[PDB]
C-alpha cells in the first residue's frame, strides 16, 4: 500500500488473492473520578455501535 | 453545531429585543426605532434623522440584507480560510501517514 | 505643552529558502539516489517556508 | 474592577416626540416616558422624571410624518 506495509498476497496452494488487515481498530477513553474518591471508571468505545 | 446555532439565535434575539442592556445586566426592553435612534445618536447624527428618514433607512437596511443572501449563493472566494484550516489538518494526518 | 513621541515597530522579516540537494549531498550521486528515501522529508520543509 | 450595575426596573410607556402647537419635539439626552399619569423626560440608566420644557427638547419640523407622535405641551418659562 501507500505506506509499504505488505497488503495482499496470493496462496502458494490454492493461487487466490488475499487481503491482510490489522486486528486493532477504534479509539478507547476511560472516564473516572479522582482516585482517592472510588476506584469504579466507565469506558466509552468510539466506533462502536 | 445544533448548540452553537441556538448560542446565537439568542444573541441575535436579544440585539433585536433588548439591544445593548443584556451586555451589562438584565435585558431591558426597547422598540426597535428607539434603539435605532439611540445608534444614530451615538456618531453624531441627531435624533430626527432617523425618525423623518425611517423608511428609506428600513429599505436600505433590507436591500443590504438581500444583497448578501444573494451573495453567498454565488461567490466560493469567501470562507477561504476555513478552508484553510480543513485543508492543514487532512494534510498533516496524510503526511504522517506517508512518511 | 504640544509634544510629538517617536515609536518604531517591526512588520516584516527576510525571506529564506533552501535546497535540501545543495546542503545535503552537495553534487555527489550516491548520496542523492540514498536520499529518495528521506522523500516527504523536505517538501515540508519547502512548504513551510513559503 | 470596580463597576455600576443597574437593577430594579419597571416599565413605562414611550414616545418618539411630541407634537406641541404644529411642530415636533425629540428630547436632547433621555426618553420621554408616561407613567400613567404626565408625561416626563428621563435618562436611560436612572429613573429620575423631569418636567418638559424647551430647555430639555428641540424642534424639527412638523409633527405629521414621525410614527408614534402624540400631543402634550410644552413648558416655557415665560
Ligand atoms: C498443489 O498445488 C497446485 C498448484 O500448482 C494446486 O493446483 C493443487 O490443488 C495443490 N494440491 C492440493 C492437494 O491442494
Ligand atoms: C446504530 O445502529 C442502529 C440500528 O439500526 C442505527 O439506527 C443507528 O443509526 C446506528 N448508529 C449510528 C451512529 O449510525
Ligand atoms: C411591563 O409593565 C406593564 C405595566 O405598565 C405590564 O402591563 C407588563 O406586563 C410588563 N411587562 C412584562 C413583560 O411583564
Ligand atoms: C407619575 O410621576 C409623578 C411625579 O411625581 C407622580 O406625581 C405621579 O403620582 C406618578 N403617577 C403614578 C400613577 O404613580
Ligand atoms: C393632536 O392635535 C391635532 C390638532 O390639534 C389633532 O388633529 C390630532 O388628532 C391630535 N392627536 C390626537 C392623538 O388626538
Amino acid at each position: 500500500d501507500v505506506s509499504d506495509f505488505t497488503d495482499s498476497v496470493r496462496d502458494p496452494k490454492t493461487s487466490e488473492i488475499l487481503d491482510i488487515s490489522p486486528c486493532s481498530f477504534g479509539g478507547v477513553s476511560v472516564i473516572t473520578p479522582g482516585t482517592n474518591a472510588s476506584s469504579e471508571v466507565a469506558v466509552l468505545y468510539q466506533d462502536v455501535n | 453545531d445544533d448548540m452553537i446555532a441556538a448560542y446565537t439565535a439568542a444573541l441575535v434575539s436579544g440585539t433585536a429585543t433588548a439591544g445593548w442592556t443584556f451586555g451589562a445586566g438584565a435585558a431591558l426592553q426597547i422598540p426597535f426605532a428607539m434603539q435605532m435612534a439611540y445608534r444614530f445618536n451615538g456618531i453624531g447624527v441627531t435624533q430626527n434623522v432617523l425618525y423623518e428618514n425611517q423608511k428609506q433607512i428600513a429599505n436600505q437596511f433590507n436591500k443590504a440584507i438581500s444583497q448578501i443572501q444573494e451573495s453567498l449563493t454565488t461567490t466560493s472566494t469567501a470562507l477561504g480560510k476555513l478552508q484553510d484550516v480543513v485543508n492543514q489538518n487532512a494534510q498533516a494526518l496524510n503526511t504522517l501517514v506517508k512518511q | 505643552s504640544i509634544s510629538i513621541t517617536t515609536e518604531v515597530m517591526p512588520v516584516s522579516m527576510a525571506k529564506t529558502s533552501v535546497d535540501c540537494n545543495m546542503y545535503i549531498c552537495g553534487d555527489s550521486t550516491e548520496c542523492a539516489n540514498l536520499l529518495l528515501q528521506y522523500g516527504s522529508f523536505c517538501t515540508q520543509l519547502n512548504r513551510a517556508l513559503s | 474592577h470596580v463597576t455600576y450595575v443597574p437593577s430594579q426596573e419597571r416599565n413605562f410607556t414611550t414616545a418618539p416626540a411630541i407634537c406641541h402647537e404644529g411642530k415636533a419635539y425629540f428630547p436632547r439626552e433621555g426618553v420621554f416616558v408616561f407613567n400613567g399619569t404626565s408625561w416626563f423626560i428621563t435618562q436611560r440608566n436612572f429613573f429620575s422624571p423631569q418636567i418638559i420644557t424647551t430647555d430639555n427638547t428641540f424642534v424639527s419640523g412638523n409633527c405629521d410624518v414621525v410614527i408614534g407622535i402624540i400631543n402634550n405641551t410644552v413648558y416655557d418659562p415665560l
